[PDB]
């Protein structure tokens, strides 16, 4: 997931954060349910398809 | 077991960030530092899942 | 405002602008002079705010020399009017006064359109050139059209 | 730093004085001329590092979007700073971080 | 910017105005343009001059007055906006703020329920503001 | 994505050291690739130099236009590519 | 190389339209207007940026 | 004071739709056109 905001993927993260959760790793299963940050990233990948 | 394998994969991604930011990361042939960095993180996370 | 010159191709790497209702691209220095600020040293004082930045100053070098021979306001304004989609034969005595309208209005009309306020357009023009070179110097990403 | 004539404000060009065998800086709209302090006339950096560190501003610590670190300032030894990777937008740019102490505004790294 | 921000949070300036400080590029942009898309957010107290810090500005007292419809000497949505507890941000101003996802994320906690979802660790920055 | 697949003779293909020799001869290297900086000086005396840095270099070595073209090679890229002055 | 260009300008003397030819010599910075009808000629200095409308403008001011 | 709960968040949201509804960006925009924009265009 690209830095579509200035140096971050979403305004809920600090800048220059390259960790898994920051750049689109969805840790939860569909059973467990996705968090709000993960949800949007999943919708970005899904839209591209 | 599931939660452990994901937890340990997030730690390895931290180590990769540390190495790349302290100039201790191996450069892959044909690739810049940032390409090599992005490449190694992706391989780790897909193997984790 | 277009920056010509490819990578090691395009020789003199100068900068020309495009103005509404003028058929051809006009170099930047000429329009600066055409607004009432003519010596080089003031022009560069309006664009670059860092006298040490020699990379940026080297890229403005060819623009000065390609617009050196236009050394005053009157011949600058006439150089413009001779391209601006008009009729043939409006003479210098008036072809200036037609181009002064194309500069006062139509060119950046959101800043102001009353007379005797050309200081705002000259200062703004310098800002644009500054932003243009920051991207060409790879100090700032190009803008994201989808933001 | 390239300079302008102090009486005409137009730019000076370097020109040699053949008779006295010395380098001058000459104008092009008038007769003013002066002596050159520097034999160097032009430099072209192919492998460049300029603008890596450059954007150091006084209010960068007021930006709440920047991450904070524990690194010890060499000057004042404060435990409160902001950090950021290089603002150079080249494709080969390193990922090494710059830290800025909010007190003395010095820039250091983790090497 | 602090003064200007406080004028919007009181109502002296129309609440739909954008006040955008870009610190890195040393630019300060204000927009009163028509057609900007905006959304509301809760304001979190960020000034280290009060015990209020780190918590939501909105309290159950506002919530009490909302359900009644009147103040204790019409009171609806816009009453909250001109009393500094909610403000509007557009896409440009959103670039410069730091948003917590839920009120519970404003404070650190003390689980292991294998059915429920994992909350992110958030360990790249030591302290968030 | 233009690309060549270059198989090597058998005797060379099982000896990595000889293959590296082939590698460096095929790869295009320009002067621009190894140059770090170029400079233009006014050095009016052909037998000397105002540059204190190149003083001991040019004085011992020696034992036309006044404009000097001075270009600097990067040691790291020159060492990796195995090129001599 | 010189540029020999026909124009749609009217000669200031004979009044025939579409009969003024412009010869721009940039190697020596000398522009030349010619009339294909009455045969008059007018010379003026040109830069590198000039075009047939630049010297034809200088010809209008040289008469008035 | 105390902490804002999930139910309290919906009380705030209820106040929004009570005042503004769902199509206020259509209605307010057109209202501004009749009150002022026509006059300015003249
Ligand atoms: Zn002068
Ligand atoms: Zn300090
Ligand atoms: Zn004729």
């Amino acid at each position: 997931i690209a830095f579509g905001f200035a140096d971050r993927s979403l305004p809920h993260f600090t800048k220059d954060d390259f960790s898994p959760e920051s750049k689109g790793f969805v840790e939860n299963s569909y059973l467990r349910g996705l968090t709000p940050q993960e949800f949007f990233f999943h919708a970005m990948a899904g839209r591209e398809g | 077991e599931i939660t452990h394998a994901i937890s340990s994969a997030k730690e390895q991604v931290q180590e990769i960030i540390y190495k790349a930011q302290h100039n201790e990361l191996e450069l892959k042939p044909g690739m810049t530092l940032r390409e090599s960095f992005e490449g190694e993180v992706s391989r780790t996370l897909n193997d984790a899942r | 405002i277009k920056l010509y010159g490819r990578e090691d191709k395009g020789t003199g790497r100068t900068i020309k602008a495009t103005l509404p209702y003028v058929k051809q691209d006009i170099p930047i220095v000429i329009v600066f002079r055409a607004l009432g600020v003519v010596p080089d040293g003031e022009i560069l004082q309006h664009i670059c705010y860092d006298e040490n930045d020699w990379q940026m100053l080297e890229m403005l070098k060819p623009c000065i020399e390609e617009g050196f021979v236009i050394q005053d306001k009157e011949v600058a304004l006439d150089f413009i009017g001779r391209r601006g989609s008009a009729a043939l034969g409006i003479r210098r005595e008036k072809r200036i006064q037609y181009a002064k309208d194309i500069l006062q209005k139509e060119l950046l009309p959101h800043i102001t359109q009353e007379e005797g306020f050309e200081t705002r357009k000259t200062f703004f023009l310098g800002y644009m050139v500054n932003r243009l070179l920051l991207c060409a110097l790879e100090r700032k990403d190009q803008d994201d059209r989808d933001h | 730093s390239f300079r302008f004539c102090l009486e005409c404000n137009n730019m000076l060009y370097p020109k040699e004085d053949k008779e006295n065998q010395r380098l001058l800086y000459s104008c092009r709209n008038c007769d003013y001329t002066e002596l050159a302090e520097d034999p160097k006339v032009y430099r072209h950096e192919l492998i460049t590092n300029i603008g890596e560190t450059a954007g150091i501003v006084d209010d960068i610590g007021q930006d709440p979007t920047l991450p904070r670190s524990d690194k010890e300032c060499p000057e004042c030894h404060s435990r409160d700073c902001v950090f950021f990777q290089s603002q150079q937008r080249r494709k080969d740019t390193n990922m090494t971080l710059f830290y800025v102490c909010l007190n003395c505004k010095k820039t250091f790294r983790d090497e | 910017v602090s003064t200007m921000r406080d004028l919007r949070r009181s109502g002296a300036i129309s609440p739909e105005v954008s006040i955008i400080r870009d610190i890195r590029e040393r630019e300060f942009k204000i927009f009163t343009d028509v057609g900007r898309v905006y959304r509301p957010l809760f304001i979190v107290e960020d000034d280290e001059s009060k015990d209020n810090k780190g918590e939501l500005r909105i309290t159950k007292e506002h919530i009490r007055k909302i359900q009644q419809g009147y103040d204790d000497d019409v009171y609806g949505w816009s009453s909250l906006v001109t009393s500094g507890v909610i403000e509007y941000v557009d896409g440009e101003e959103e670039e410069t703020i730091m948003i917590a996802m839920t009120p519970e994320d404003l404070q650190t906690r003390s689980l292991n329920d294998t059915a429920k979802r994992i909350k992110p660790e958030m360990s790249t920055s030591s302290h968030h503001t | 994505t233009p690309a060549l697949t270059v198989y090597l003779d058998r005797e060379i293909a099982l000896d990595i050291e000889k293959a590296k020799v082939i590698q460096s001869s095929i790869e295009y290297t320009t002067l621009k690739n190894v140059t770090s900086a170029t400079e233009i000086y006014y050095d009016p005396d052909p037998t000397s130099t105002v540059i204190e840095e190149d003083f001991d270099t040019v004085e011992a070595y020696f034992s036309q236009s006044p404009w000097l073209l001075r270009l600097e090679l990067d040691r790291a890229r020159m060492l990796d590519k195995q090129l001599t002055m | 190389i010189k540029q020999k260009l026909e124009t749609q300008f009217t000669c200031l003397f004979c009044n025939h339209d579409n009969s003024v030819v412009c010869t721009l010599d940039k190697k020596n910075s000398i522009g030349l207007l010619e009339c294909k009808k009455c045969n008059l000629s007018f010379q003026a200095p040109i830069n590198s940026l000039s075009q047939p409308i630049d010297i034809y403008s200088d010809w209008i001011d040289a008469c008035e | 004071d105390d902490t804002i709960t999930t139910e309290d968040c919906w009380t705030v949201i209820s106040a929004f739709f009570e005042e503004k509804g769902l199509v206020s960006q259509q209605l307010d925009s057109f209202d501004e056109f009749m009150e002022t924009s026509i006059q300015d265009l003249v």
